[PDB]
């Protein structure tokens, strides 16, 4: 037993040293596994919502001020607006005016600390995350792509047939493209879509919205990668095929908002205008006008 | 004893990084979150429970 | 804590009957040396 | 002689043995100008900014370089920056030269970002570093190719994450200003059509081809119909 002693009290001492460090993978993994999580389970009795609670598309915003966390600027200061059912809204402003936290802000993407957004009679605060986030459709500027088939990406639980899948191609300006490649919607994307072009990733994002067929988009910036030419004809489309939905488009461009029924003008986070464009271009001094002009 | 451990903590991980919120995922590096996955779950999963 | 997480995921019956298994097994082993000192004076 | 780059009968593709992405490119880009690549979506625009660069596999053609390609600052259509700070992105291992630095700020308009963020000028940006937004992310590359001494400029959609006022500002104090000043050749690929009367030349590229390649006078009268589509897309083009 002593020269199991001279064998194993090395043995003993490098394992425990390699204990350690075996517990300090643990230990990140526990620091990882206390942080803390989004409120999903919501106020509202799921009965109480009904199985289309954007039954029209309705959209009330009552004082809402958003920031991103405590002790934080609110990047949005008493935004107060009303959006009938059906109707366009084209949001403008210069950057850093908080026009994207204000699309992030129906999906409850941002500490509304005060105010409150009611769609079609619900407070959106009393909802669940996902009964909120599953209803509303949003098209980032940025394009996220996974790797996979284009069925997987447009339609990844599998709860579309072909013909939606492509219709949302059709309107977002990928029949050809997608038909020319030779797997069709088993054609493989790529990670982050490389094989495809920055307007292709995003047309395939804008199509894969077009899948979910909701009452509300939130169209945040969508067509900045794309050329104009293809930007007014998918403009077009989407405002045909979107006739009785309700559309907050947020314009990279102001010119595609001119037909818009009204034009939400931001300014460092205020609404500083909020009518129709025909009444807002009147006005020599308007904010808009000088959008437009410049 | 080291299968149940590795089954749950990886479980447990998966299901708590998703219902973090996105300023948690903006404010730490991806690099500190993936590596939990990577490499802290393959010594649990391999070199612990030699 | 964080350190302890482990024995928490493994659970009170599977660390202890580790800990008990492992006593027991080099205790015979000890137990088995000591009478074959015995067996071979 | 008078051109940077050319390209004769460039037949050019991604995949190593597929159908050829890019056909009959011919391009002669005067150096010391800017030359601008219109298009639609997926026509070969990043597709050539990288076939004069040797990044895509040749099939046909000749490339010619006048500048042995050498050095092009490069800022790509999704911006890439390293894990070090503003000053180092900026910067990119190239001697400090404070006064122009100062002027590659003011052009980008950067200087309202680095008065935020906890370390302005010197925060870690990327991955391990702060996030940015899109647009910060965009101004720090289109920063980083306008600080160098590199005679020739690419430019792969720098106005994509702007708005009017910094793409306007980026144009005329960045493009028409900072580069025009050093005699240097800039290549702006760009889908904003206002900028077309500041162009000295422009290659308009349709499904992976030249369809048309002049200046404003030459499109005036060789295509009619993309000319006047153009001015349907943008409200005599002079
Ligand atoms: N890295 C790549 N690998 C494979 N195919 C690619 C790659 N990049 C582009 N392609 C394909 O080649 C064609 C040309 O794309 P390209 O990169 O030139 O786009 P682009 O004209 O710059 O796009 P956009 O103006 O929409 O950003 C497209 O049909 C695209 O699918
Ligand atoms: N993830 C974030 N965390 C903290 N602050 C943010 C975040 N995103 C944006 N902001 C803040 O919001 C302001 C810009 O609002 P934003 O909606 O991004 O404007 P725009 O829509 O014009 O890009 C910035 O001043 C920035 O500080
Ligand atoms: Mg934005
Ligand atoms: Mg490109």
């Amino acid at each position: 037993y002593a020269l199991m002693v001279s064998n194993y009290l090395n043995w003993m001492v490098r394992n425990l040293a390699d204990m350690e460090i075996q517990l300090g993978a643990v230990k990140r993994i526990h620091a990882l596994l206390k942080t803390e999580a989004e409120s999903y389970e919501g106020l509202l009795a799921p009965s109480l919502i009904p199985k289309n609670w954007p039954d029209q598309g309705k959209i009330q915003i009552q004082n809402l001020s958003v920031r991103y966390d405590s002790s934080l600027k609110p990047v949005l200061k008493h935004v107060n607006a009303l959006i009938s059912p059906g109707q366009k809204i084209g949001i403008c402003g210069r950057t850093g005016s908080g026009k994207s936290s204000f699309s992030l802000a129906f999906f409850r993407m941002v500490d509304m600390f005060e105010g409150r957004i009611i769609i079609d009679g619900i407070d959106i605060a009393k909802l669940p995350l996902h009964t909120l986030r599953s209803r509303l459709s949003i098209i980032l500027q940025d394009p996220v792509l996974f790797s996979g088939t284009i069925r997987f990406n447009l339609d990844p639980e599998k709860k579309c047939s072909d013909s939606t899948l492509w219709e949302a191609l059709e309107i977002a300006q990928l029949k050809l493209v997608v038909k020319a490649l030779p797997g069709g919607l088993d054609a493989i994307i790529t990670e982050g879509g490389e094989n495809f072009s920055q307007g292709q990733r995003q047309l395939f994002c804008l199509a894969r919205a077009f899948v979910r067929k909701t009452s509300i988009f939130i169209m945040d910036e969508a067509t900045a990668s794309i050329d104009m030419a293809t930007e007014n004809i998918l403009q077009k489309v989407v405002m045909t095929a979107f006739a009785d939905r309700t559309v907050v488009t947020i314009a990279h461009r102001v010119h595609t908002i001119l037909s818009a029924d009204l034009v939400m003008v931001l300014k460092r986070g205020a609404i500083l205008e909020f009518d129709k464009p025909e009444t807002l271009l009147s006005q020599k001094d308007s904010v808009f006008a000088s959008f437009v002009r410049a | 004893t080291g299968l149940k451990v590795a089954k749950r903590l990886h479980r447990s991980l998966l299901n708590r990084i998703i219902l973090a919120p996105m300023r948690f995922f903006e404010t730490t590096p991806l690099g500190s979150i993936l590596n939990r996955f990577s490499s802290d779950c393959n010594t649990i999963d391999q070199h612990i429970p030699s | 804590r964080a350190c302890t997480k482990y024995l928490s995921s493994a659970g009170i019956l599977l660390l202890s009957l580790l800990v008990f298994s492992q006593l027991l097994k080099h205790m015979v082993l000890v137990a088995i040396d000591y009478w074959l000192a015995k067996w071979t004076d | 002689d008078n051109f940077c780059v050319q390209i004769i009968g460039g037949f050019f593709t991604w995949t190593p043995d597929g159908i050829p992405t890019l056909s009959n490119i011919t391009i002669r880009i005067p150096r010391g100008q800017l030359t601008m690549i219109v298009g639609q979506v997926g026509c070969g625009k990043s597709s050539l900014l990288l076939a004069t660069l040797g990044e895509m596999q040749k099939v046909s053609g000749a490339v010619f370089w006048n500048s042995s390609r050498g050095p092009v600052a490069y800022a790509s259509q999704k911006p890439w920056l390293l894990n070090a700070t503003v000053e180092e992105n900026i910067t990119f291992e190239s001697p400090f030269n404070k006064q122009r630095y100062k002027m590659v700020i003011e052009a980008c308009s950067l200087q309202p970002d680095i008065d935020i963020l906890p370390h302005g000028d010197q925060t870690q940006i990327g991955e391990r570093g702060i996030n940015l937004s899109g647009g910060q992310r965009q101004r720090i590359s289109v920063a980083r190719a306008l600080y160098q001494q590199t005679n020739v400029v690419f430019l792969d959609d720098p106005f994509s994450a702007l708005d009017v006022h910094l793409s306007d500002h980026l144009m005329q104090a960045g493009i028409l200003e900072l580069l025009r000043d050093d005699k240097r050749t800039v290549v702006l690929v760009t889908h904003k059509l206002q900028y077309l009367p500041h162009a000295d030349w422009i290659i308009a590229m349709k499904d992976g081809t030249i369809q048309r390649e002049g200046t404003l006078k030459d499109f005036q009268r060789s295509e009619c119909q993309l000319f006047e589509h153009w001015k349907t897309l943008m409200n005599e083009l002079e």
